[PDB]
RNA sequence: UGAUCAUCCAUUGACGGGGGCCCGCACAAGCGGUGGAGCAUGUGGUUUAAUUCGAUGCAACGCGAAGAACCUUACCUGGUCUUGACAUCCACGGAAGUUUUCAGAGAUGAGAAUGUGCCUUCGGGAACCGUGAGACAGGUGCUGCAUGGCUGUCGUCAGCUCGUGUUGUGAAAUGUUGGGUUAAGUCCCGCAACGAGCGCAACCCUUAUCCUUUGUUGCCAGCGGUCCGGCCGGGAACUCAAAGGAGACUGCCAGUGAAAACUGGAGGAAGGUGGGGAUGACGUCAAGUCAUCAUGGCCCUUACGACCAGGGCUACACACGUGCUACAAUGGCGCAUACAAAGAGAAGCGACCUCGCGAGAGCAAGCGGACCUCAUAAAGUGCGUCGUAGUCCGGAUUGGAGUCUGCAACUCGACUCCAUGAAGUCGGAAUCGCUAGUAAUCGUGGAUCAGAAUGCCACGGUGAAUACGUUCCCGGGCCUUGUACACACCGCCAAGGGAUCA
């Protein structure tokens, strides 16, 4: 039995497949520590886990695409929450609470014309 | 202020597109040119016939050109003499097969087009602009349009000072994307210079 | 108009000292500068290292009145000031001296 | 700069006018708007009357002059100084 | 644009074709590794001999409706201006205004 | 008689026709108004 | 050391204290070092003299210092005497390679006069 | 292998040249393999509109060319490559 | 009266420093800039044979130009042509066209060969050329203050009006004001108004969640191998692709309110307009554009038209605007190593491989593309080094040597190599942008384009700070009041430096 969840988070993905052990974490056929680098990234994928005190009864292959460090390891996040409420739907309320089951809409807004960039307008003399 | 063209921003959700072929980017700069070739030899020979919309197919090979005329009567002729006759030029034109259909427009007071052309027509014979634009205002509310707008800008009657002036009956709402607004426009190319008329038929909303 | 916790302490105080710290979005740059001065300010004075990170606020933070969220974001954006204009080779011990003092 | 590979460029007109100039031993100035064309070493000891726009300027070529372009001697803009 | 300016157009546009192979066959000998200087010097001689006209690169795109020499777009064929009026009229397959 | 309202940035004229008294932006529509 | 005339600096490594040499940048330093076979990190106060004299030679294969300058000061000498329109540019001490001059051209022109 | 390569720009019309194929291809008993909607082309083009100055006043035009594909084991201006 | 009653060496507006009530990155609070430096770019000026023309407070000045070496090109100098470069018409000559010769900067002129086809009533040709004719062509010449069309602007601000009725002698007024409310003339209630139109909102596109369909070129959960590569047999789960649906309604709950609404709560991927875009009322400025185009009138017609080469648009005592790169250690350099999105491609994108220090070259697959190619993201992280110096900061400038595109890079390209190593140590008065996936910073792509971005248009990565508040500055809305203003305060008296009392 495994309990599946999608993550996404700016431009990446992540597909997250939960299943009871040990407790070990692939991500892309690698450690999360090999995977990311950051430690900022690391919490945010323990996170959920964390939360629902299932750190060491869960083991967890993740793929991810697309985005960024920050960007996946939110996708991943968002992933695992996914697959919790799959495996246990006790943990919905709790997990809501933490601020994980939203899927956290803010994307990059478009360059504009006679503007620089979304907001940032040319100088003014 | 400068306002969005009618036609242009409902193309897709109300309004269908005039030229509706598919190519990829080596054809299709041709094909534009040689339907603004179509284009422009039929609105010439078929001035007096009372033509609307010009839209062009392009098939396995071919032109397809739909005329949607009031008079198909005067654009087909006798035993389709006329048409027959386009169709080689348009062939010519185009460099490929040609069929070309006449399309009847039933109500000339509610196309757009037609009504821009009628008050284009009456203004290069010294007819007063004002009795122009309210026979086309109140001919399009008789035949029912749901709204028309008609607008009239130059060298009104000859005056030195240039004008616009325009007249409106019912609803004509521009920023109802689903709202079936017919917009067209004509020159009139008078001893005084040039006098734009634009029109704005509406026809209910889909 | 008109009309997080930080991951190594779980104070949000010091996630907030983070952000100013921060340059051009460059947030890992700015939490190593932060952490290895804390660390730092510890083996210099001997706390946890929120506690004499806090002691160094309260001689900052100031009190029209000053309600207590702009005094310790005053605070804060007056260290890493003082920080920055410091002669001190590397902006941790710029902080971390800048802190102590 | 013009590649290695493809060589030195001057204009065919020139080429043969420069040809004939020594072949005659003529000294009268040749007069050409070939600006782009470079200098070759039989050119030395030429004048070459060098289109700048308006006029076409003596260059007496020399030595130091060869794998120069013609134009570099024949300058196109007149400036004497601001406020002067 | 000038009715000359078009003609001038036309005229680069027929050489540009008349010459193309001529062309081709020249630069081929002077981009070539393996020839002599000789037929190489000959080569860069003659490939200025012909029209000037006759190099592409001397053609300017101009609207096909207009001969306007700026803001023309490739797909279409004709300036900014032409494309926006005929893009309203519908009369550009496909081409209707971008939100996103 | 023709009349005149100022407005921001320009003057509204208008006419009124003594046959009742009536009054419209057309010379017309001013005389159907004082007839009736 | 002393390389060319010059007091190369001791506290600094090999690599970067050869450029102090007029004619030398960082790519004929590492060239120097690497064929003379000394470290680019190792700082110059720890070489053994018979080192120094390898780099002396090696230095000597290069042109540098006035022998530069002179080589230098030629060309654009040349250039004037030439009187092609780069040595008008030098003459007058204005851009040499098509710049702009209604603004900037600064560093050739100096300050606003 | 019958690989049939659709394009238009309009989507109404390119499923609509789909299902011509593909129900004509099973009447048949040819074995049709499901029509596959492939990325859709958004080009995209800004001109600027007065005809004198004003840089900041534009439009912006797109031309969405659909993309499908069917595989075996019609209306103008939908494209067909069969391969 | 607006209307009414040689050389370098009483009415309607508008307005008030009159009043009241409001809004917007308007201020404040912040964060980062501009102003100083070097350089890019535009403009003024000056210069020039020419430095083509246009844009000029906000709303001209990286603006027309989405790309000036020739071309473009409109300008200058010189060389040239006169029914003509570009059309129709007529006579007469003549197939078109394919080679090369000479002169000339070329335009062009003088040749000399070669082909002399094909429709075809063997009757003719009409295809495209040339000489001649004068009806005409031609004009980026003038007038944007004769015009159309298109555009800027107030401003996506909440306005602007009409019918009928009612009031006033009348200009006009009412509705549209008022009490709340709203992003909103939004909605509600009151109301001599009752309705309606154009604006607001909605319908449209995109983005955030789910579902169904489908499954290659995309995909890999479970199987069976493995050259350990979704590489292969397979699977249809999942990512994703893109069609069709679902979803958000102040719908629900509670409180406040005289109803509209407001405030908080539930659920939910999303909550009050969810985020972003498109969408610009009547009008205002004789605003911009006769040089995109069109067009009245005027003007030129062996020239103000047309062809050519070279030059100019790239000038440089100088002034101004917009940018880029910096001044470092939150960094530079070296080595190693993670994670994008979006897009383009056939005379195009061009792999692997070989060669070159490198720009590149040679050879040569693949791909009209979810397949192939452009095409290693960079900031990051780790380790090493530099140790506060005008530096291992900066990369201007200049010399030498190349590469590539192109008939051609002298004037006047881009890029590389070696050398050189300027100013600059966070910028006076003043001034700009931004309220969140924003600013800041980091890369990436595209249009124009042979070549030629620090500009413009798009794309992701990392990712803040601050907002107590509306007193003040700027722009704008509503109501009221004074007026000697109506060209409308840039006016010709407002509290004029009688108003004011909320
Ligand atoms: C002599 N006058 C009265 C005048 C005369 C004519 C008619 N004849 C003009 C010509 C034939 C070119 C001599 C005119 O055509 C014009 C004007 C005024 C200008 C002023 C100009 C101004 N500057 C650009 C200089 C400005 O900022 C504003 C403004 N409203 O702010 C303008 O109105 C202008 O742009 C403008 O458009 C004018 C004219 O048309
Ligand atoms: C701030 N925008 C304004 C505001 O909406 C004005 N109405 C209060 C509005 O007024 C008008 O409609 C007018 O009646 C007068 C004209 C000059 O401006 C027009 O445009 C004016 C708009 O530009
Ligand atoms: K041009
Ligand atoms: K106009
Ligand atoms: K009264
Ligand atoms: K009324
Ligand atoms: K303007
Ligand atoms: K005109
Ligand atoms: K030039
Ligand atoms: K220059
Ligand atoms: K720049
Ligand atoms: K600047
Ligand atoms: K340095
Ligand atoms: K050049
Ligand atoms: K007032
Ligand atoms: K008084
Ligand atoms: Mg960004
Ligand atoms: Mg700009
Ligand atoms: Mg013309
Ligand atoms: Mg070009
Ligand atoms: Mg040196
Ligand atoms: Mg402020
Ligand atoms: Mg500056
Ligand atoms: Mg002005
Ligand atoms: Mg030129
Ligand atoms: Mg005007
Ligand atoms: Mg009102
Ligand atoms: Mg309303
Ligand atoms: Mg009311
Ligand atoms: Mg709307
Ligand atoms: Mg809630
Ligand atoms: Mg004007
Ligand atoms: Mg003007
Ligand atoms: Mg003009
Ligand atoms: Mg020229
Ligand atoms: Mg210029
Ligand atoms: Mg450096
Ligand atoms: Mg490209
Ligand atoms: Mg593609
Ligand atoms: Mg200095
Ligand atoms: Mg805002
Ligand atoms: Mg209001």
């Amino acid at each position: 039995n495994q309990y599946y969840g999608t993550g996404r988070r700016k431009s990446s993905a992540a597909r997250v497949f939960i299943k009871p052990g040990n407790g070990k974490i692939v991500i892309n056929q690698r450690s999360l520590e090999q995977y990311f680098g950051r430690e900022t990234a690391r919490m945010v994928v323990r996170q959920p886990l964390e939360l629902v005190d299932m750190v060491e009864k869960l083991d967890l292959y993740i793929t991810v695409k697309g985005g960024g460090i920050s960007g996946q390891a939110g996708a991943i996040r968002h992933g695992i929450t996914r697959a919790l409420m799959e495996y246990d739907e006790s943990l919905r309320s709790e997990l809501r609470k933490a601020g994980f089951v939203t899927r956290d809409a803010r994307q990059v807004e478009r360059k504009k014309v006679g503007l620089r960039k979304a907001r940032r307008r040319p100088q003014f003399s | 202020g400068q306002k969005v063209h009618p036609n242009g921003i409902r193309l897709g959700i109300v309004k269908p597109w005039n030229s509706t072929w598919f190519a990829n980017t080596k054809e299709f700069a041709d094909n534009l040119d040689s339907d603004f070739k179509v284009r422009q030899y039929l609105t010439k020979e078929l001035a007096k016939a009372s033509v609307s919309r010009i839209v062009i197919e392009r098939p396995a090979k071919s032109i397809r050109v739909t005329i949607h005329t009031a008079r198909p009567g005067i654009v087909i002729g006798k035993k389709g003499e006329d048409v027959e006759k386009l169709r080689k030029v348009v062939a010519d034109i185009a460099g490929v097969p040609a069929q070309i259909n006449i399309a009847e427009v039933r109500k000339p007071e509610l196309d757009a087009k037609l009504v821009a052309d009628s008050i284009t027509s009456q203004l290069e014979r010294r007819v007063m602009f004002r009795r122009a634009m309210k026979r086309a205002v109140q001919n399009a509310m008789r035949l029912g349009a749901k709204g028309i707008k008609v607008e009239v800008s130059g060298r009104l009657g000859g005056a030195e000072i240039a004008r616009t002036e325009w007249y409106r009956e019912g609803r004509v709402p521009l920023h109802t994307l689903r709202a079936d607004i017919d917009y067209n426009t004509s020159e009139a190319h008078t001893t005084y210079g040039v006098i734009g008329v634009k029109v704005w038929i509406f026809k209910g909303e889909i | 108009p008109r009309r997080l916790p930080d991951p190594k302490f779980g104070s949000e105080l010091l996630a907030k000292f983070v952000n100013i710290l921060m340059v051009d979005g460059k947030k890992s740059t700015a939490e190593s500068i932060v952490y290895s001065a804390l660390e730092t300010l510890a083996q210099r004075s001997g706390k946890s290292e929120l506690e004499a990170f806090e002691v160094a606020l309260e001689n900052v933070r100031p009190t029209v009145e000053v309600r207590p969220v702009r005094r310790n974001a005053l605070a804060m954006r007056w260290i890493v000031e003082a920080a920055r204009k410091r002669g001190d080779k590397s902006m941790a011990l710029r902080l971390a001296n800048e802190l102590s003092d | 700069p013009r590649s290695l590979k493809k060589g030195p460029f001057i204009d065919l007109h020139l080429l043969k006018k420069v040809e004939k100039a020594v072949e005659s031993g003529d000294k009268k100035p040749l007069r050409t708007w070939s600006r782009r064309s470079t200098i070759f070493p039989n050119m030395i000891g030429l004048t070459i009357a060098v289109h700048n726009g308006r006029q076409h300027v003596p260059v007496f070529v020399t030595d130091e002059m060869v794998g120069h372009k013609l134009g570099e001697f024949a300058p196109t803009r007149t400036y004497r100084g601001h406020a002067a | 644009a000038k009715q000359s300016m078009k003609a001038r157009e036309v005229k680069r546009v027929a050489l540009a074709d008349k010459y193309f192979a001529k062309r081709a066959e020249l630069k081929a000998i002077i981009s070539d590794v393996n020839a002599s200087d000789e037929d190489r010097w000959n080569a860069v001689l003659k490939l200025q001999t012909l029209p000037r006209d006759s190099s592409p690169s001397r053609q300017r795109n101009r609207c096909r409706q207009t001969g306007r020499p700026h803001g023309f777009l490739r797909k279409f064929g004709l300036s900014r201006i032409k494309v926006r009026e005929a893009a309203m009229r519908g009369e550009i397959p496909g081409l209707k205004k971008a939100s996103w | 008689n023709r009349v005149s309202k100022t407005v921001k940035g320009g003057r509204i004229f208008s006419f009124t026709a003594l046959t009742g008294y009536g009054k419209a932006r057309e010379v017309p529509a001013a005389i159907q108004k004082a007839m009736e | 050391a002393r390389i060319a005339g010059i007091n190369i600096p001791d506290h600094k490594h090999a690599v970067i204290a050869l450029t102090s040499i007029y004619g030398v940048g960082k790519t004929r330093s590492k060239a120097i070092l690497a064929a003379a076979g000394i470290a680019e990190d190792v700082k110059i106060s720890e070489l053994s003299e018979g080192q120094i004299d390898t780099l002396r030679d090696e230095v000597a294969k290069f042109v540098v210092e006035g022998d530069l300058r002179r080589e230098i000061s030629m060309s654009i000498k040349r250039l004037m005497d030439l009187g092609c329109y780069r040595g008008l540019r030098h003459r007058r001490g204005l851009p040499v390679r098509g710049q702009r001059t209604k603004t900037n051209a600064r560093t050739r022109k100096g300050p606003r006069k | 292998r019958i690989r049939i390569r659709l394009k238009a720009f309009d989507h109404r019309l390119i499923d609509q040249a789909t299902a011509e194929i593909v129900e004509t291809a099973k009447r048949t008993g040819a074995q049709v393999r499901g029509p596959i909607p492939l990325p859709t082309r958004k080009e995209r083009f800004t001109v600027l509109i007065s005809p004198h100055v004003n840089k900041d006043a534009r439009d912006q035009y797109e031309i969405r060319t659909h993309l499908r594909l069917v595989d075996i084991v019609l209306a103008a201006g939908v494209d067909v490559q069969i391969s």
